[PDB]
C-alpha cells in the first residue's frame, strides 16, 4: 500500500501545480485590473487541462546543436527531484520519516540546480548558456545563507527531523522567535525557486526565455511543473518551519487543513511579489545575499547558538 | 603581496611543518602537509610571472598527488590496524604507498622531475624556502616511520637520486636548476642512512640546510640566476664569489670542509651495517656534483670572465640590504668539521 | 624530529583521538575496545621491538576483531558446505532457521 | 584455538514476558521502582563478568520478577492499566504526554490497591549500590601474563672512558 | 564623541553591518554573564542517555543509594522547579 | 528501500511523460526548425566558446564557505554536550573566522566582480 | 537482489570514476562525479552514516557547480568531448568498465580474490555488528565531538580556511 | 575485507591513474583529484562506522574540508593559467623545463 | 515561551530515558538469551553440516582468547533465512 501512498502524494501535487497556474494567472490579472482566464471552463477551471493537452500534443523539437542525452535528462531530473522533495514533508505524518530530512531537502534542492545548467548547456544556444550561468551565480549567492538560516532556526528544534518541528512550535510559531531569519529565509526561498524579483534564469524580458528557450512541448511542460511544484514545496517548508500548526493526533485532518491553508497563503504571497516588484540584476542579487544577508545571518547564528545556552533552553535531542 | 600577508603565509608554512613535527596523529600530520601546500602556493608566486604560475601549478599537482597517496596509506593502515598514531606501519602496501608519497614530497627520484622546474620558475628566496624548509617535514615523517620502511625501496630511491642529481647538474647553466639537482643528490644522501641511523640523516639535513642557505643568500647578494651573471660578480664584489667558491667546495664534500662530515658519517654508518658497495657507489657518484661545482667555481672566482662597461656605475654604490645570518652560515658550512663529535647533541 | 611538545606541556592536542579505547562521548564503546585495551596494556613500556612479538597474540586478536577475516572465512566455508550438502540432498535446514518458529524475544 | 562453550538450549529456556513495548513503557516506572534489586544484580553481573553466559541465572530471576510484577498488576489494577497502555499505543513515539489522565488513573489505583509510588524525575537514573554474594571476577578479560618490563635506571652517570672515542678525537 | 559620529554614520549608511556586529558581540558577551548557562550544563549532564550501571556495595559507600527513591544520591528537583 | 521505490516511481513518471511528449505528437522536423535560436537572425559564433565568469573569486570563496556550512551543521547535536563552554567557544570561533574571511574578501575588493 | 545493494552501488561508484577519469569534457566528468557522490552517499547511508553521506553529496553538489561554471569559462572547447567522441576517451572508458567487470566477476565467483589485498566475496551484511546504540546516533555524537573534544582540529581547520581565502585572493591578484 | 572495500580502493586507483595520465585540460585532472578525495572519504567513513570509532567520525569531515581547500587552490591556479595562455591546456606549462 | 517549552521538553525526555533505563535490564537478559540460543542452533546445524569434512573442529573459536566476543551478524544470522538477514542487517536504516 506504500505505492498507493506514493501515487497519492504525486498525482494530487501535479494537479495542484496545474491549478496553481490558473490561480497565478487570475491573481495577477485581478491585481492588474484584469480577469484571469475565465472563458475555458467555469471560472477558468479547465484552462490548466487545456494547457497540458496543448503542450503534450505539440511537436517537441530537438535542437540540431543540442546534446540530446543531457537535453532529455534535464527535464526528467527537474520533475523527479521536484516530486521527491515532497516526500519527507510532515503533513502531518511524513511519507518517509528521516532523521535528517532537512539536509536531504537541501541536498535535493542542490541537485535540482544541475537540471537548469544541464538544460542550458545541452541546448547549445547563447541565451541558454547565459541562463545557465545566471543559475550558477544564483546558487552561489543563496546556498550558504539558506543553510545558515536553516541551521539557526533548527537549533531550537534540536534536530533536522521535520516531524519534530510540529512539537517545537506546539505553543507558539517560530516566526515570533526568529522573524528576521524568517524574512531572510523567505527571500532566499524566492531566490532558490527562481521567482520574481529573482527570476534571472528565465528572465524573459532580458533573455528571451533563459535556459528553456530551446525547449518546447512536453519538456517545457515538465520544467514548468517542476518550477511550480518547487514553489509549493518551499512554501510548505516555510509553513512547517515557522508557521507551525496545531496537531491533534486523533484527528490529523485539522493539521492538514491548517498547513494547506498556510502554504496557499505563502504561494499567493509569491504571486503577489511577482506582480508587485521589478526584477533584480544578478550582480545585485549576489551582492544582496553576500554583503547584506550573509553577515546578519552569521550574527544571528551566533545569537541562536548562544541563546539556548544562556537561557537554559537547549531543545531535547530526541 | 602586502608584507603582513606575506608574514602570515610564511608563518602558516612553518606552522604546517611544526604540526607535522609535533603531532602524534596521522590526520594532523596530513593536515600540516595540506596547510604547508596552501600557504606555499601563494609564496612561490609572490612575483607574478607566467613562469611563477607554471611552477606553482606543477608544485601543486605533484604535492596534491603525494598527499592523496599519503592519506590512502593512512586509511589502509587504519583499516588493517585501527591505529592513528605515527608508529610502525602494520601493512606493507600502505608502507610502500607512504614511502612513494613522502619521496615525491621530498623530490626523491624517480619523482624528481618537478624540483628543477619549480626551482627555476620561482625566485631565489622562494627557492631557498622550497629547498631548505620544505624538506624538513617529509624527512621528519620518514624518520618517525624509519623502522617500517623497506630498506630496499628507500636505498633504490636514494641511489637514483644521487645519480640523477649528479647527471642533470652537469648539463645546467642556470644556477637555480644547478641548486635543484644538487638538492636532489644531497636528499638522496640523507635518505640512504634513514633505514640505518636517523641521527645521520638529521646531521646531513642540518649541514645541507646551512650550505644551501649560504649559497642562496650569496646568489641573492650577487643577484645572479645564470652562470654568466655570476661571472661578472668578481668585478663588483670579489669577496662574495670567493666565499661562494669555498661553499661550493664544501658542498662537493672535499676535506677538510664541513661538507665532508655528512658523507663521512653516512659511509661509516652504512659500513657498520655491512653496506660496502652502496657507500662506494654513492661516494663515487658524488664526484659529478663536484664536477659541476668546480665548473661554477671556475666561472665565478678562479677565472676572471669579461665584464661590461656599465658595471663602473655599480662600483660607486653599496649593497643596501644586509643578510645578518650569512657570515655565520658560511662559517658553519665550511669550518665545522673539527667539531663533528658534537653530533650527539641532536642525538 | 617529533618534538613532544604535548607531553612536555601536558596538552592533549590530538592524543584523545589516537586510539579507539580512549574516552568517547557518552562512554560509547568501540567495536574492539576490549582487544585494543588488552593490546595497549600488553605493549606499554616494553618498546616496539619487544611488543611486536611479545604481544603478537593480543595484536592478532585485535586485528581479527577489526577485520573479521578469519570469522568471515569460517562463515564462508560453512555456507559452502551447507550449499554443497543441499545440492547433494543430504541436508535440510531446521524449521526455525527456515522461519517456521517464532524467534526468542 | 579452543571450542566455544555455548550453553545448552534447555538451560537458556525461561518463561518469557510476552507483553508489547507499549505495555512495558506504561508500567516502566513502577517496574523499575519495584523490581530494582534483581535487575540491578543482573546488570552488575553483566558488566563485571562481561560474559552473557555467566549471568544467565540472574536474567532468569529478572524475568521472573517482571512476571510477578505484571501478575500483581493484573490482579489489582487491570482495567486502568489496560486503558493506559492502550492510550500510549496510539502515539507513534509512544509519548507519555498525551496519556497523562489515564496514567493518573493507573497511578491512583496502584497506590491504593498495591501501595506503589511512582518514582520522581531523576530517580531511576541514579547509580545504586548492589550487595552480592557472587565473587568479583579476578580476570574478567581473561588476559595473558603481561610481558616483563625492561631493566632501567641502573645508577649514576660517569664521564665517558676516553671521550667521544670517534676516530681521531681525543676528547 | 567621534565614536558617536562613527556610529551615526554607520546607522545611516550601513545599518545591516551595525546590527550584525551588535548581535554578534551580544552573542559573545551575554553567555559569559548569564546565570542560566550552568543550568544548561547541569541539564545536559542530567539527561540519562546511557544506563546507570550499579556499583558493588563494599559497605563503605554511605552516599551512594542502594535503591532509587532513597534519599541518597542526586536530585532533579531543581529542574522540575525550573 | 522506501526512498529507492519513491525515487524510481518519480523518475519513471517523468520518463513516461518524456516518451509521451516525443511520441504522441506529430513531427515535421526540418533543418530550419531545429536550427539554433538567435532572435531571428543566425548566430555569429558557437555557444560552446568560452564565457568569461566575472565572479570567479566569489565562486571559489563559495566552495570555501560551503566547507564551513558543513562544519557548522553538527552544532544542533553539539549543544547536547556537558562541556557547553568549550563547545560555545569553538562554535563562535568558527563563525568569527568565517566572518573574518568574508570581511577580508569584502575589504580587499574580492566580492566585487570583473 | 536487495541483499547486495552495497555492491551494486559500489560498482556504480567505480563506473562513475571510470567516467570522470577517462576525461571527457569537464561537463560530463562533472556528471560522473555527481553520480559517484550520490552513490557514495547511498553506500554510507546503508552502513549507517546518513549525516556523512548527505554531507558529501551536498558538498560535492556545490563543488561541481563552481566546476561547471569554470569549465564554461576556462575549460571550454568548441566541440566538447563525450565518452564516444575520441578513441582515447572511449578506450579509457571501456578499459575501466572491463577492469571493473573483471574484478567484479572474479571476486563474486571466486570465494577469496586477492588483487593487492585479500577480499572475501561474502556479502557486506556479515561484517555488521549486533550491538544497539540506544537513544543515540553514534555518527552524530562523534561528529559533534569536534566542538567538545576536537578544539585542536577546529583551530587548525578554521585557520586553514581563512588562510585559504587569503591564498585564493593572492593567487588571483595577478599583478 | 568485504568487496565494497575492494570497489572503493579500485575507485581510488582509477582516479590516481586518471590524474597521472593527463590529456589536455587541467580541469579534468582537478576533477580526478576531487574523485580521489571522494573515494578517501568513503573508505574512511566505512572503516570508522564498521569499527564504531565514535571520535573518528569527524575525520572524514576534516578530510573533506581540506579536499575543498585543495580544490579551491587548484581552480585559483587554473584561472591564472587560462588568463596567461587563453586555455587550461597542460601543454602550455612548458616554460620551465627538465 | 520557547525557553519554557524547551525546558519542559527536556524534562519529558528525561522521563522517557528513565523508562528506557527501567526496561533495559529485561531487554539485556532477553538479548543475551536469544544470542546464545542462535549460536547454539548454528553450532548444532554446523555439526550436522560439516561432520564429513576432514580436519574441521566444530564451534572452534577463531580468537586465541578464551573470552566472550560479541558475535558478528554473520555468525548469528549466517544460516537463517534471507528475510531475517535483511531485517537484522538493514531494517533500522531502511525503515522510514
Amino acid at each position: 500500500m506504500f505505492m498507493i501512498n506514493i501515487l497519492s502524494l504525486i498525482i494530487p501535487i501535479l494537479l495542484a501545480v496545474a491549478f496553481l497556474t490558473l490561480v497565478e494567472r487570475k491573481v495577477l490579472g485581478y491585481m492588474q485590473l484584469r480577469k484571469g482566464p475565465n472563458v475555458v471552463g467555469p471560472y477558468g477551471l479547465l484552462q490548466p487541462i487545456a494547457d497540458a493537452l496543448k503542450l503534450f500534443t505539440k511537436e517537441p523539437l530537438r535542437p540540431a546543436t543540442s546534446s540530446i542525452s543531457m537535453f532529455i535528462i534535464a527535464p526528467i531530473l527537474a520533475l523527479s527531484l521536484a516530486l521527491t522533495m515532497w516526500v519527507p514533508l510532515p503533513m502531518p505524518y511524513p511519507l518517509i520519516n528521516m532523521n535528517l530530512g532537512v539536509l536531504f531537502m537541501l541536498a535535493m534542492s542542490s541537485l535540482a540546480v544541475y537540471s537548469i545548467l544541464w538544460s542550458g548547456w545541452a541546448s547549445n544556444s547563447k541565451y541558454a548558456l547565459i541562463g545557465a550561468l545566471r543559475a550558477v551565480a544564483q546558487t552561489i549567492s543563496y546556498e550558504v545563507t539558506l543553510a545558515i538560516i536553516l541551521l539557526s532556526v533548527l537549533l531550537m528544534n534540536g534536530s533536522y527531523t521535520l516531524s519534530t518541528l510540529i512539537t517545537t512550535q506546539e505553543h507558539i510559531w517560530m516566526i515570533f522567535t526568529s522573524w528576521p531569519l524568517a524574512m531572510m529565509w523567505f527571500i532566499s526561498t524566492l531566490a532558490e525557486t527562481n521567482r520574481a524579483p529573482f527570476d534571472l534564469t528565465e528572465g524573459e524580458s532580458e533573455l528571451v526565455s533563459g535556459f528553456n528557450v530551446e525547449y518546447a512541448a512536453g519538456p517545457f511542460a515538465m520544467f514548468f511543473m517542476a518550477e511550480y511544484a518547487n514553489i509549493i514545496m518551499m512554501n510548505a517548508f516555510t509553513a512547517i518551519l515557522f508557521l507551525g500548526a496545531s496537531h491533534d493526533p486523533h484527528t490529523p485532518e485539522l493539521y492538514t487543513i491548517n498547513f494547506v491553508l498556510k502554504t496557499l497563503a505563502l504561494t499567493i504571497t509569491f504571486l503577489w511579489i511577482r506582480a508587485s516588484y521589478p526584477r533584480f540584476r544578478y550582480d545585485q542579487l549576489m551582492h544582496l545575499l553576500w554583503k547584506s544577508f550573509l553577515p546578519l545571518t552569521l550574527a544571528l547564528c551566533m545569537w541562536h547558538i548562544s541563546l539556548p545556552i544562556m537561557t537554559a533552553s537547549i531543545p531535547p535531542q530526541s | 603581496m602586502n608584507p603582513i600577508i606575506y608574514t602570515t603565509l610564511i608563518m602558516t608554512v612553518m606552522s604546517g611543518t611544526m604540526l607535522v613535527m609535533i603531532s602524534s596523529h596521522w590526520l594532523l600530520i596530513w593536515i600540516g602537509f595540506e596547510m604547508n601546500l596552501l600557504a606555499m602556493i601563494p609564496v612561490l608566486m609572490k612575483n607574478f610571472n607566467p613562469r611563477a604560475t607554471e611552477a606553482a601549478t606543477k608544485y601543486f599537482l605533484t604535492q596534491a598527488t603525494a598527499s592523496m597517496m599519503l592519506m590512502m596509506a593512512i586509511i589502509i593502515n587504519l583499516l588493517y590496524s585501527g591505529q592513528w598514531t605515527i608508529t610502525k606501519m602494520f601493512n606493507p602496501v600502505a608502507m610502500t604507498m607512504m614511502t612513494m608519497a613522502l619521496a615525491m614530497k621530498l623530490g626523491l627520484s624517480p619523482f624528481h622531475f618537478w624540483v628543477p622546474e619549480v626551482t627555476q620558475g620561482i625566485s631565489l628566496q622562494a627557492g631557498l624556502l622550497l629547498l631548505t624548509w620544505q624538506k624538513l617535514a617529509p624527512l621528519s615523517v620518514l624518520c618517525q616511520i624509519s623502522q617500517s620502511i623497506n630498506p630496499n625501496l628507500m636505498l633504490t630511491m636514494a641511489m637514483l637520486s644521487i645519480l640523477i642529481g649528479g647527471w642533470g647538474g652537469l648539463n645546467q647553466t642556470q644556477l637555480r636548476k644547478i641548486m635543484a639537482y644538487s638538492s636532489i643528490a644531497h636528499m638522496g644522501w640523507m635518505t640512504a642512512v634513514l633505514p640505518y641511523n636517523t641521527t645521520m640523516t638529521i646531521l646531513n639535513l642540518l649541514i645541507y640546510i646551512t650550505m644551501t642557505l649560504a649559497m642562496f643568500m650569496l646568489l641573492i647578494h650577487s643577484s645572479a640566476t645564470t652562470t654568466l651573471s655570476l661571472s661578472h660578480t668578481w668585478n663588483k664584489m670579489p669577496v662574495i664569489t670567493s666565499l661562494m667558491m669555498v661553499t661550493l667546495l664544501s658542498m662537493g664534500g672535499l676535506p677538510p670542509l664541513s661538507g665532508f662530515m655528512p658523507k663521512w658519517m653516512i659511509i661509516q654508518e652504512m659500513t657498520k651495517n655491512e653496506s660496502i658497495i652502496m657507500p662506494t657507489l654513492m661516494a663515487m657518484t658524488a664526484l659529478l656534483n663536484l664536477y659541476f661545482y668546480m665548473r661554477l667555481a671556475y666561472s665565478s672566482s678562479l677565472t676572471m670572465f669579461p665584464s661590461t662597461n656599465n658595471m663602473k656605475m655599480k662600483w660607486q654604490f653599496e649593497h643596501t640590504k644586509q643578510m645578518k645570518l650569512l657570515p655565520t652560515m658560511i662559517v658553519l658550512s665550511t669550518l665545522v668539521l673539527p667539531m663533528t663529535p658534537a653530533l650527539s647533541s641532536l642525538n | 624530529p617529533f618534538f613532544d611538545v604535548q607531553k612536555r606541556l601536558g596538552l592533549d592536542l590530538d592524543r584523545w583521538m589516537t586510539i579507539q579505547s580512549a574516552e568517547q562521548p557518552h562512554k560509547i564503546p568501540g567495536r574492539c575496545h576490549a582487544f585494543e585495551k588488552e593490546w595497549i596494556e600488553c605493549a606499554h613500556g616494553i618498546g616496539g621491538i619487544r611488543a611486536e612479538k611479545e604481544c603478537k597474540i593480543e595484536f592478532d586478536d585485535f586485528v581479527e576483531c577489526l577485520l573479521r577475516q578469519k570469522t568471515m572465512k569460517r562463515l564462508s566455508a560453512i555456507k559452502r558446505q551447507r550449499d554443497k550438502l543441499i545440492k547433494e540432498g543430504k541436508y535440510t535446514p531446521p524449521p526455525h532457521h527456515l522461519g517456521k518458529e517464532d524467534p526468542r524475544p | 584455538p579452543g571450542i566455544v562453550e555455548l550453553p545448552t538450549l534447555e538451560d537458556l529456556k525461561v518463561q518469557e514476558v510476552k507483553v508489547s513495548s507499549s505495555v512495558l513503557k506504561a508500567a516502566a516506572h513502577h517496574y523499575g521502582a519495584q523490581c530494582d534489586k534483581p535487575n540491578k544484580e543482573f546488570m552488575l553481573c553483566r558488566w563485571e563478568e562481561k560474559d552473557p553466559r555467566r549471568c544467565l541465572e540472574e536474567g532468569k530471576l529478572v524475568n521472573q520478577c517482571a512476571l510477578d510484577f505484571f501478575r500483581q498488576i493484573k490482579r489489582h489494577c487491570a482495567e486502568p492499566f489496560t486503558e493506559y497502555w492502550t492510550c500510549i499505543d496510539y502515539s507513534g513515539l509512544q509519548l507519555f504526554r498525551h496519556c497523562r489522565k489515564q496514567q493518573a488513573k493507573f497511578d491512583e489505583c496502584v497506590l491504593d490497591k498495591l501501595g506503589w509510588v511512582r518514582p520522581d524525575l531523576g530517580e531511576l537514573s541514579k547509580v545504586t549500590k548492589v550487595k552480592t554474594d557472587r565473587p568479583l571476577p579476578e580476570n574478567p578479560y581473561h588476559s595473558r601474563a603481561r610481558p616483563e618490563p625492561n631493566p632501567e635506571a641502573e645508577g649514576d652517570l660517569k664521564p665517558a672512558k676516553h671521550g667521544s672515542r670517534l676516530f681521531f678525537w681525543t676528547m | 564623541g567621534r565614536i558617536a559620529s562613527f556610529l551615526k554614520n554607520a546607522w545611516a549608511k550601513e545599518p545591516v553591518l551595525v546590527a550584525s556586529f551588535a548581535i554578534g558581540g551580544l552573542a559573545i558577551i551575554l553567555p559569559s554573564l548569564s546565570p542560566y548557562t550552568n543550568y544548561a550544563i547541569r541539564i545536559n549532564r542530567a539527561t540519562p542517555y546511557n544506563y546507570p550501571v550499579p556499583l558493588r556495595d563494599d559497605g563503605n559507600m554511605p552516599d551512594v543509594p542502594s535503591h532509587p527513591q532513597d534519599p541518597q544520591g542526586p536530585s532533579l528537583e531543581w529542574l522540575k522547579n525550573l | 528501500m522506501n526512498i529507492m521505490l519513491t525515487l524510481l516511481t518519480n523518475v519513471t513518471l517523468a520518463s513516461l511523460l518524456v516518451l509521451i511528449a516525443f511520441w504522441l505528437p506529430q513531427l515535421n522536423a526540418y533543418s530550419e526548425k531545429t536550427s539554433p535560436y538567435e532572435c531571428g537572425f543566425d548566430p555569429m559564433g558557437s555557444a560552446r566558446l568560452p564565457f568569461s565568469m566575472k565572479f570567479f573569486l566569489v565562486a571559489i570563496t563559495f566552495l570555501l564557505f560551503d566547507l564551513e556550512i558543513a562544519l557548522l551543521l553538527p552544532l544542533p547535536w553539539a549543544s547536547q554536550t556537558n562541556n557547553l563552554k568549550t563547545m560555545l567557544t569553538m562554535a563562535l570561533f568558527l563563525l568569527i573566522l568565517l566572518a573574518a574571511s568574508l570581511a577580508y574578501e569584502w575589504t580587499q575588493k574580492g566580492l566585487e566582480w570583473a | 537482489m536487495t541483499m547486495y545493494i552495497a555492491f551494486i552501488l559500489s560498482t556504480i561508484f567505480v563506473i562513475g570514476f571510470v567516467g570522470f577519469s577517462s576525461k571527457p569534457s569537464p561537463i560530463y566528468g562533472g556528471l560522473g562525479l555527481i553520480v559517484s557522490g550520490g552513490v557514495g552517499c547511498g553506500i554510507v547511508l546503508n552502513f549507517g552514516g546518513s549525516f556523512l553521506g548527505l554531507m558529501v553529496f551536498l558538498i560535492y553538489l556545490g563543488g561541481m557547480l563552481v566546476v561547471f561554471g569554470y569549465t564554461t569559462a576556462m575549460a571550454t572547447e568548441m566541440y566538447p568531448e563525450v565518452w564516444v567522441s575520441n578513441k582515447t576517451v572511449f578506450g579509457a572508458f571501456v578499459s575501466g568498465l572491463m577492469m571493473e567487470f573483471c574484478m567484479v566477476y572474479y571476486a563474486l565467483k571466486e570465494e577469496e580474490v586477492e588483487i593487492i589485498f585479500k577480499f572475501n566475496g561474502l556479502g557486506d551484511w556479515v561484517i555488521y555488528d549486533t550491538g544497539d546504540s540506544g537513544f543515540f546516533s553514534e555518527e552524530a555524537m562523534g561528529i559533534a565531538a569536534l566542538y567538545s573534544y576536537g578544539t585542536w582540529l577546529v583551530i587548525v581547520t578554521g585557520w586553514s580556511l581563512l588562510i585559504g581565502v587569503v591564498v585564493i585572493m593572492e593567487i588571483t591578484r595577478g599583478n | 575485507m568485504p568487496l565494497v572495500y575492494m570497489n572503493i580502493i579500485m575507485a581510488f586507483a582509477i582516479a590516481l591513474a586518471g590524474l597521472l595520465m593527463y590529456r589536455s585540460h587541467l580541469m579534468s585532472s582537478l576533477l580526478c583529484l576531487e574523485g580521489m578525495m571522494l573515494s578517501l572519504f568513503i573508505m574512511s567513513t566505512l572503516i570508522i562506522l564498521n569499527t564504531h570509532f565514535t571520535l573518528a567520525n569527524m575525520m572524514p569531515i576534516i578530510l573533506l574540508v581540506f579536499a575543498a581547500c585543495e580544490a579551491a587552490l587548484g581552480l585559483s591556479l587554473l584561472v591564472m593559467v587560462s588568463n596567461t595562455y587563453g586555455t587550461d591546456y597542460v601543454q602550455n606549462l612548458n616554460l620551465l623545463q627538465c | 515561551s520557547m525557553m519554557k517549552w524547551n525546558r519542559e521538553r527536556r524534562r519529558l525526555q528525561i522521563e522517557d530515558f528513565e523508562a528506557r533505563i527501567a526496561l533495559m535490564p529485561l531487554f539485556q537478559a532477553e538479548k543475551d538469551r536469544r544470542v546464545l540460543q542462535m549460536l547454539r542452533e548454528n553450532l548444532e546445524e554446523e555439526a550436522i553440516i560439516m561432520k564429513d569434512v576432514p580436519d574441521w573442529k566444530v564451534g572452534e573459536s577463531v580468537f586465541h582468547t578464551t573470552r566472550w566476543v560479541t558475535p558478528m551478524m554473520g555468525e548469528l544470522y549466517g544460516l537463517r533465512t534471507n528475510e531475517e538477514i535483511l531485517s537484522a542487517t538493514y531494517g533500522f536504516i531502511w525503515y522510514t
